[PDB]
RNA sequence: CAGAAUUCCGUGAAUCAUCGAAUCUUUGAACGCACAUUGCGCCUUUGGGUUCUACCAAAGGCAUGCCUGUUUGAGUGUCAUU
RNA sequence: GGACAUGGGUUAGUCGAUCCUAAGAGAUAGGGAAGCUCCGUAUGAAAGUUGCACGAUUUUUCGUGCCUCCUAUCGAAAGGG
RNA sequence: UUGACCUCAAAUCAGGUAGGACUACGCGCUGAACUUAAGCAUAUCAAUAAGCGCAGGAAAAGAAAAUAACCAUGAUUCCCUCAGUAACGGCGAGUGAAGCGGGAAAAGCUCAAAUUUGAAAUCUGGCAACAUUUCUUUUGUUGUCCGAGUUGUAAUUUCAA
């Protein structure tokens, strides 16, 4: 609400960083089948729950 | 404080609360002259010290 | 020695001297805390018999424990069951007040090991016990062969596990037919375990 | 890469100066990486970090060895310097304390020890 | 032994200080948060370049546990420039940035060129 | 270790002979073995059992005598056979006690 | 009234992030975590919940020091430089 | 994918294996007080800004219960020559 | 396009929090409870921070001198400031 | 006035110690109900589930205030058997051990109660020295001093004596 604690802001920063597209080279690694990921979170679909 | 109050009240309770003869036979010790004579003759026969 | 005289005099608890001493000492203990360190044992001969020694590493604590039975800690006497389990008022705690006293002293002095305890006084409300404790971190204890056993970790909170004299008395440990269920769980497990051998 | 045996032959002040220079080089490498750089120069960042770790490690051994020398044959020494076994092992009875015996037990062992014996058919 | 008050209070004792027989830690830790551990890297975004050119303020990426007192000291120790004011910002990505304005006698453009991120 | 021969304590088994826990003090004294040395040489000592009959006393005493006769006692110091030690410990081997002294 | 329109006034957190276990189970008014029992000096655990026990138990996390202890034991807890 | 020939007649590449020396952020029994706050303090030493006392920075510390000793104490508790 | 991808963006001695206390929460002493823990907040506690110069080369907060109803903290982004 | 003793305090005093996690097995406390009895209250489920306290590599138990009634056995523990037996039980449903015997393994002991009284001979801590190491990380010895201790630390004894 624009009035957030330091812990809340750090958690939001962590959530934002864990939302980026996956680089393709890691998926192309031999023996690595990361490929597509359903871990992607949208602000309007799945809430963080603090 | 508690310990000062307890020890003073203990002395009062012992002074009252009639004591059985086995314990009441105390509180009447040697007089001044007899006690100092006993200790004077006692101080000669001291049971040595570590140095000696 | 005076220890024999002390032992014989402690038996005569109904004598005038013993009754007077009990009264003044019960008042003395009631004016103190529930648990308090005793500088020296009030019954040196009893402490010696139980294992206390007048050397560094031995600690004596005096504790008063409330007397009576164990009321069922249910809110309004409601047990929510069959009538056989509806008793609330005339129930008894399976461990003795001496066991409770030594366990509370052990919690109070968790750095020490409980060795034994002995009754010293009682009234209507409280029963008074003196508990002997041994310091396992003291060198005088760690170098004494006769008390060296208690340093070992297997004797940690022996009063909590009922390994003291009164603890084993409450557990019912004994020899003979009168103690057929000496260890209750071990005996029950042996008698209720179905042994299915491979017939080959 | 910096050699540990070469680092161990230098004084603490020289090692501190080397550490400062390496940190400055690492900062410059990060600056160039941010504002455009080549993979050949970027690969030096890991080597610089490892060299910084090596210098800090060597300084640590020198400091700890000096502390051990100072606390040699002393009754009480720092907790990090002393034993690092398990907690139960540390507070367990020492072999000397466990082998302590009373005079009666010592006399019994001396006069009636277990004998070596054999039987014949 | 005359007491003019009915309340008993604990008398004052010596209360001597600690004289340890051994240091708990053998080696004192090296000072955390040094100058190289206060500055990470300069920020060379378009807004940062506008600040440098038009306002004589350098935009640096500083650690999260640094303050303006230590940022000023580190900037002085690393680039030999005396700041006049420092503003601290924490970006939504969890990292801190510092706007460090320089005095009139110092030029942020030349300082930035000396650093080498331009 | 060598064990004594005892009679089981019931009419269902009093006609048999089995192995006991240890030799009584009276048996050890009759056989000439001290209670402290019996443990050292491998003779168990049972302080609870008693010899109510000369039959049981003699039965166990002969067992101790046979064990002593067949026993080799190594000297405490090698090459210096003391009182009771054997001077011919060269031919020593591990043998079954019941193979020479079984329960009969 | 008890349903959809009543759900529109739910904007006051009852629990927040716990400082010990990190779950959003720290009751704000009671100052107690519903998951791990913080700030009580004991981790909340019950035998009727075994799935909850295995969710948060030894081996779930990093085991940074237990692995070092196991490695030290296998060599016999030796010290010094060869 | 590269990069690395500062590599190979070399105490040397590797997300290799082993592993006895170290590093080990904020926390957590968690321990200066708290914490829906990266909030509020205290002590010692060393340095920077005019600062023998204020401010800043760094290093080392400040929880409770209990044990054995140390020091300083209290008591119309018991005892002696002054 | 509030979608997807790549980058950028939140700058305080003066705005709030931080300070205080409210309803309340909650340590400590002490007392219960087999115990997890419950009651309790100057409570039946030896619960101590403030005030003068006694000594000091000399124009100054440290060793003592007898004090006197001080007192844990948390608790408001709409209360006070 | 002082010292000594006794009791009780304070210190960020010197050195230590406890908490917490793991619970398959182990030692205890507390403790149901579903269910069976073709209903149901005693009983059964069960001295169990849940709750609480406490250890180790095992724990507990353990060297008879034990059995037996015999030609007597002989610490504890575990397996077979005793035995679905003696016995308990609205004698309803159901519950239910122990001695002996065979085997696995075997190991014994320690204090308090004694006057050393021709010598507290006992122990901790500080300091210093000398040794030792799974190890500069561990463990000791000697000397000296201070404390503990005569309201009893050492030695011979523990009933088998
Ligand atoms: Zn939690």
């Amino acid at each position: 609400p624009s009035h957030k604690s330091f812990r809340t802001k750090q958690k939001l920063a962590k959530a934002a960083r864990q939302n980026r597209p996956i680089p393709q080279w890691i998926r192309l690694r031999t023996g690595n089948t990361v490929h597509y990921n359903m871990k992607r979170r949208h602000w309007r679909r799945t809430k963080l729950n603090i | 404080p508690e310990y000062i109050r307890l020890q003073r009240r203990r002395k009062i309770l012992n002074l009252r609360l009639k004591v059985p003869p086995a314990i009441a036979q105390f509180q009447k010790t040697l007089d001044k002259n007899t006690a100092t004579q006993v200790f004077k003759l006692l101080n000669k026969y001291r049971p040595e010290t570590a140095a000696e | 020695g005076a220890y024999k005289y002390l032992e014989e005099l402690a038996k005569k608890k109904q004598s005038d001297v013993n009754l007077f001493l009990s009264r003044v000492r019960a008042w003395e203990y009631r004016q103190m805390n529930v648990i308090h360190r005793a500088s020296r044992p009030s019954r040196p001969d009893k402490a010696r018999r139980l294992g206390y020694k007048a050397k560094q590493g031995y600690v004596i604590y005096r504790i008063r424990v409330r007397r009576g039975g164990r009321k069922r800690p249910v809110p309004k006497g409601q047990t929510y069951g069959k009538p056989v389990h509806q008793g609330v008022n005339h129930l008894k705690y399976q461990r003795s007040a001496r066991c409770t006293a030594e366990e509370r002293v052990g919690r109070y002095c968790s750095n020490l090991r409980v060795l034994n305890s002995y009754w010293v006084n009682q009234d209507a409300t409280y029963k008074f016990f003196e508990v002997i404790l041994v310091d396992p971190s003291h060198k005088a204890i760690r170098r004494d062969p006769r008390i060296n056993w208690i340093v070992n970790p297997v004797h940690k909170h022996r009063e909590s596990r009922g390994l003291t004299s009164i603890g084993k008395k409450s557990r019912g440990i004994g020899k003979g037919h009168r103690y057929n269920n000496s260890p209750q769980h071990a005996t029950w497990l042996r008698h209720n375990t179905l042994s299915l051998r491979r017939y080959r | 890469a910096l050699k540990t045996f070469e680092l161990r032959k230098q004084s603490q002040e020289n090692l501190a100066e080397q550490l400062q220079e390496l940190r400055q080089e690492l900062a410059s490498l990060r600056v160039q990486k941010i504002a455009g750089g080549s993979g050949s120069k970027l690969s030096k960042i890991k080597t610089t970090r490892k060299d910084i770790a090596r210098i800090l490690t060597v300084i640590n051994e020198s400091n700890r060895l000096a502390a051990r020398e100072a606390y040699k044959n002393k009754k009480y020494i720092p907790l990090d310097l002393r034993q690092k076994k398990t907690r139960a092992i540390r507070r367990a009875l020492t072999p000397y304390e466990q082998s302590r015996k009373t005079l009666k037990q010592i006399k019994k062992e001396r006069y009636f020890p277990l004998r070596k014996y054999a039987l014949k058919a | 032994k005359v007491r003019t008050s009915t309340t008993f209070r604990r008398p004052k004792t010596l209360q001597l200080s600690r004289k340890p027989k051994y240091a708990r830690k053998s080696v004192a830790h090296a000072p955390r948060l040094d100058e190289y551990k206060i500055i990470v890297n300069p920020i060379n975004s378009e807004s940062a370049m506008k600040k440098i050119e038009d306002d004589n303020t350098l935009v640096f990426h500083v650690h999260l546990k640094a303050n303006k007192f230590t940022i000023k000291e580190a900037v002085r120790k690393l680039y030999s420039v005396e700041p006049v004011k420092i503003n601290t910002l924490i970006r939504p990505n969890g990292t801190k940035k510092a706007f460090v304005k320089l005095s009139a006698d110092a030029d942020a453009l030349d300082v930035a060129n000396r650093i080498g991120f331009l | 270790a060598i064990r004594p021969a005892v009679k089981p304590p019931t009419i269902r088994y009093n006609m048999k002979v089995r192995a006991g826990r240890g030799f009584t003090l009276e048996e050890l004294k009759a056989a000439g073995v001290s209670r402290r040395v019996a443990s050292t040489i491998g003779i168990p000592v049972d302080h609870r059992r008693r010899n109510r009959s000369e039959e049981s006393l003699q039965r166990n005493v002969e067992r101790i005598k046979v064990y002593l006769a067949h026993l080799i006692v190594f000297p405490r110091k090698a090459g210096q056979p003391k009182k009771g030690d054997a001077t011919d410990v060269s031919g020593a081997e591990q043998t079954d006690v019941a193979a020479v002294l079984p329960i009969t | 009234t008890k349903g959809t329109q009543s759900f529109g006034m739910r904007h006051n957190k009852s629990h927040t992030i716990c400082r010990r276990c990190g779950k959003r189970s720290f009751h704000i008014q009671k100052s107690t975590c519903a998951c791990c029992g913080y700030p009580a000096a004991k981790t909340r655990s019950y035998n009727w919940g075994a799935k909850a026990k295995r969710r948060r138990t030894t081996g779930t996390g990093r085991m940074s020091y237990l692995k070092k202890v196991h490695r030290s034991f296998k060599n016999g807890f030796r010290s010094g430089k060869p």
